[PDB]
RNA sequence: CUGGGGGGAGUAUGGUCGCAAGGCUGAAACUUAAAGGAA
């Protein structure tokens, strides 16, 4: 759906975003400082987030090859 | 005649927590004091130049100008500014 | 001849993806329904240095300044200095030379000069601690972003040494399949011409605020004295999140100005980053442009990396758009097989890119 | 006008006026120990005491009487108040060698200002909010940038204690008194001393500016009291 | 009714005196007889 | 080309700024290179 | 209470890892007090 939303290049970035539910400036959107700090006063949520040569080269090759097939 | 240190002393006598007076007469004294820095010719019926500062701009003049071909000489680009 | 673009969106990301596609662009319509239309100062010095650091690249701005031509050429780099403009830090024009930056002739040694913070940019601390780790271990390995001064607006006079001496062929193919484990949390809070105390009011606001999560703090801590302090008064701080198995980093920035508290400053700037982490799944939200970039100029295999889904949004897919418009790639974003989170990975297969620029 | 606020050296504090007799009301325990300083605010409804007692306090006008509701209690003997011209900051002198520049809608804690040396007596703040004065027993006067706290000069005067120091009206000149019988006149943009103003026989305590137009009044142990004008 | 607040206003020349001295200025650019 | 020597140095204006600046501090601290009498 | 590199006396070092200089202190965002040092 998304990749679908993304590559149809009639619609706006928003309207994708909009029927799914700018880059001079670089840090990204934030909220207000407000809403932000009723929303993490709570730490909680993220807690869990927080906490032969020859044949080898031969190895870490067919490793990228069939890591090539099983995601095509 | 007088020595130009006894000179020197009576005009620093003269000009004696201000400081812009100080920055003026510190720099009125020195351009007076420094006389090999003006060039000077004879009336014949007087300072007629200024070598250094004469020097110093021409040669930044092309300093600026050796760098500007410096920073030219193996470039292929160019902006083309039609504004 | 040429790829047609419109407006003034993106504008460095444009003549980037061109000097690192070879393809001739045109950008038309630069603000053309405006009071002062056309490119700005710091955008048109940015195309000084795009000339500066390519060599043969032919760029044509029209007579009313609303569209551009840029016609590419070989990444050359050399040693350089820019004095960037006051609209602008050094920020805004070292962001864009890391793109450029492992793929010339010879090794980058720019030192910009000019304001070193902004708002709504990248700082010092942001490219170094940030956006070095992605480049780090998308494969170059030598790279430096030093401060000899730095300058807070908005007289600035800060000067920043871009120093970049791994000349890699293509960046390798990313596997990321994972969460990083968030090993530390460290950062830099820095003031210039102001107070000492004011660093350790802001490091007292975001340690207060970090205080509840079990991991470790550290904030260092640096006043600039001097002539290394620059023109202005400021202050500011830089919060990364460190992962240490891996080397992942997810940052947070801001400066404050007149009128400013820091320990508002510091609890802004922590509730921001941890806001980065909810928001972030091993990329951040402003390391995510390079290091997608750098996936789709790998080499000709898969390489997929995890990203979740707050991060889908106008920036990213517009980014997305524009890559495909220039060289005709499409991200798979697959979605990941556990249902605890909404997490795609986006598998992008690389253009078959090698630096043809490094003499063999 | 016709209006007379005053604070004493025990802990009272005064009122007065200029038609009728002299005790509008007193406050006995106006503050625990001596008052060192207070000041209006410019439309005069809200007052602040600071006293050696190492509290300041807040007083409202009720209808004409005093009304405390809310203390500031420090950790040292503040001994000068001072709000901006347009209600913004409140920057107090301690004891301890250092200013503390408040916002007064929050108590905010701003900034603090600090590397005197020795205890700090009379601040000023400009006409434009964005300037301010630092005098002490250090025989010299800081200037300060109010919008991030950073010193601009540390000019030496005054070779035996500035006593007071106050803007003028409109402009970012200032005058200072001192307690070695002079006053003197300086700007504020390129530092200089305009004036050094030398009629005094011993130490000036006080000095005030007029509100509009600026001639100054200047007050002294000599129990002299005299006017300065323009040209 | 009086409202009692307190304050606390620490300085900080040791965050100067632990500047880029030696560390961090080496950091921040990353028998008998 | 290549040339053989240095040129004679042009004595400006900022080279006896320098060259009195030089002699200022050496004038200030008494630096002095001058015989000693036995 | 079993485990071992390779002679003695020196010399040099554009390699790697360290430790180390400046320059009156106070004193910097402030050309700023007292006091001390030096001569």
């Amino acid at each position: 759906n998304i990749g679908k939303l993304i590559y149809m290049d009639n619609i706006s970035p928003e309207e994708c975003i909009r029927r799914w539910r700018d880059l001079e400036k670089f840090v990204p959107y934030f909220d207000t400082f407000e809403k932000l700090a009723k929303k993490w006063k709570s730490v909680d949520a993220i807690k869990e987030r927080f906490l032969t040569w020859y044949e080898l080269q031969k190895a870490k090759i067919s490793k990228q090859l069939e890591i090539n097939n099983i995601e095509y | 005649a007088g020595s130009q240190l006894k000179n020197l002393k009576a005009a620093l006598k003269a000009r004696g927590y201000d400081r812009e007076e100080k920055k003026k007469a510190i720099a009125e004294i020195r351009e007076e004091f420094n006389p090999f820095e003006i060039k000077a010719a004879r009336n014949k019926r007087i300072a007629v130049g200024k070598p250094g500062i004469s020097k110093q701009i021409g040669e930044e003049q092309r300093k600026r100008a050796f760098e500007a071909r410096k920073m030219m000489k193996n470039k292929r680009g160019g902006v083309i500014d039609k504004r | 001849k040429y790829t047609t673009f419109q407006g003034s969106q993106n504008f460095r990301l444009r003549i980037v993806l061109a000097t690192l596609s070879g393809k001739p662009i045109k950008i038309e319509k630069i603000r053309s329904g405006d009071l002062n239309p056309g490119l700005k100062d710091y955008e048109v010095s940015f195309l000084r240095l795009i000339e500066s650091v390519t060599n043969g690249s032919v760029i044509e701005i029209s007579y009313t300044g609303t569209t551009v031509i840029y016609r590419p050429g070989i990444i050359v780099g050399g040693a350089s200095t820019h004095i960037c403009p006051s609209s602008k830090p050094v920020g805004y024009f070292v962001e864009p030379m890391l793109y450029l930056a492992p793929f010339s002739k010879k090794k980058f040694s720019i030192l910009f000069k000019g304001i070193t913070a902004s708002h709504n940019d990248a700082g010092i601390e942001a490219i170094k601690w940030g956006l070095m780790p992605v480049m780090e271990k998308f494969g170059v390995r030598e790279c430096a972003l030093h401060t000899l001064k730095r300058g807070s607006p908005p007289l600035g006079g800060g000067e920043v040494h871009l120093v970049v001496d791994s000349l890699i062929a293509q960046p390798i193919t990313m596997h990321e399949i994972d969460r990083p484990i968030i090993s530390s949390i460290t950062g830099v809070a820095y003031s210039t011409r102001v107070s000492p105390s004011l660093v350790n009011r802001m490091i007292d606001g975001a340690k207060k605020v970090l205080k509840n999560l079990q991991c470790e703090v550290n904030i260092t801590a640096d006043v600039w004295r001097g002539e290394n302090s620059g023109k202005s008064p400021g202050w500011g701080i830089t919060l990364v999140a460190q992962s240490k198995q891996k080397g992942w980093s997810y940052f947070a920035e801001d400066i404050g100005d007149a009128g400013s508290i820091p320990e508002e400053l510091g609890e802004k700037v922590a509730c921001q980053l941890l806001e980065e982490i909810s928001k972030s799944a091993a990329v951040g939200r402003n390391q995510l442009p390079l290091a997608i970039v750098y996936m789709v100029i790998g080499k000709e295999d898969i390489g997929r990396l995890r990203i979740n889904k707050e991060q889908i949004d106008e920036r990213f897919i517009i980014l997305l758009r524009d890559i495909k418009k220039i060289f005709n790639t499409e991200v798979f974003l697959k979605p990941v097989d556990e249902a605890d989170n909404e997490d795609m990975i986006a598998t992008i297969k690389g253009i078959g890119f090698t630096n043809t620029s490094k003499k063999i | 006008g016709l209006l007379v606020i005053l604070g004493t050296r025990n802990g009272e504090l005064q009122l007065f006026d200029l038609a009728s007799s002299s005790l509008l009301d007193t406050i006995e325990d106006a503050h625990d120990a001596a008052i060192w300083s207070l000041d209006l605010t410019s439309d005069g409804k809200r007052l602040v005491t600071g006293s050696a007692d190492k509290t300041v306090k807040f007083w409202d006008f009720k209808v004409l009487k005093l009304h405390h509701d809310t203390t500031l209690e420090l950790t040292d003997d503040i001994l000068c108040v001072r709000v901006s011209p347009d209600d913004r900051y409140l920057a107090i002198s301690l004891l301890d060698n250092t200013v503390k520049v408040f916002f007064l809608d929050s108590m905010k804690f701003y900034l603090s200002l600090y590397g005197h040396k020795l205890p700090v007596l009379s601040i000023d703040i400009s006409f434009d909010s964005k300037m301010i004065i630092t005098s002490s027993a250090d025989k010299n006067i800081k200037i300060w940038g109010l919008d991030f706290g950073d010193c601009h000069k540390s000019l030496f005067a005054h070779q035996d204690s500035i006593m007071n120091v106050k803007f003028l009206p409109q402009s970012h000149n200032f005058f200072s008194c001192s307690k070695d019988a002079v006053v003197k006149y300086w700007d504020g943009e390129k530092f200089e001393c305009i004036q050094k103003l030398y009629a005094h026989q011993s130490e000036v305590w006080a000095l005030a500016v007029a509100t509009d137009g600026g001639f100054v009044v200047s007050s002294s142990h000599d129990h002299s009291i005299r006017i300065w004008e323009e040209t | 009714p009086k409202t009692q607040p307190k304050v606390i206003r620490f300085n900080g020349p040791s965050d100067v005196y632990v500047p880029p001295s030696k560390k961090t200025q080496k950091l921040l650019r990353s028998e008998n007889l | 080309f290549d040339r053989t020597a240095k040129p004679v140095p042009v004595i400006t204006s900022e080279v006896t700024e320098s060259l009195e600046d030089m002699i200022r501090r050496r004038i200030q601290d008494s630096n002095f290179d001058d015989l000693q009498r036995r």
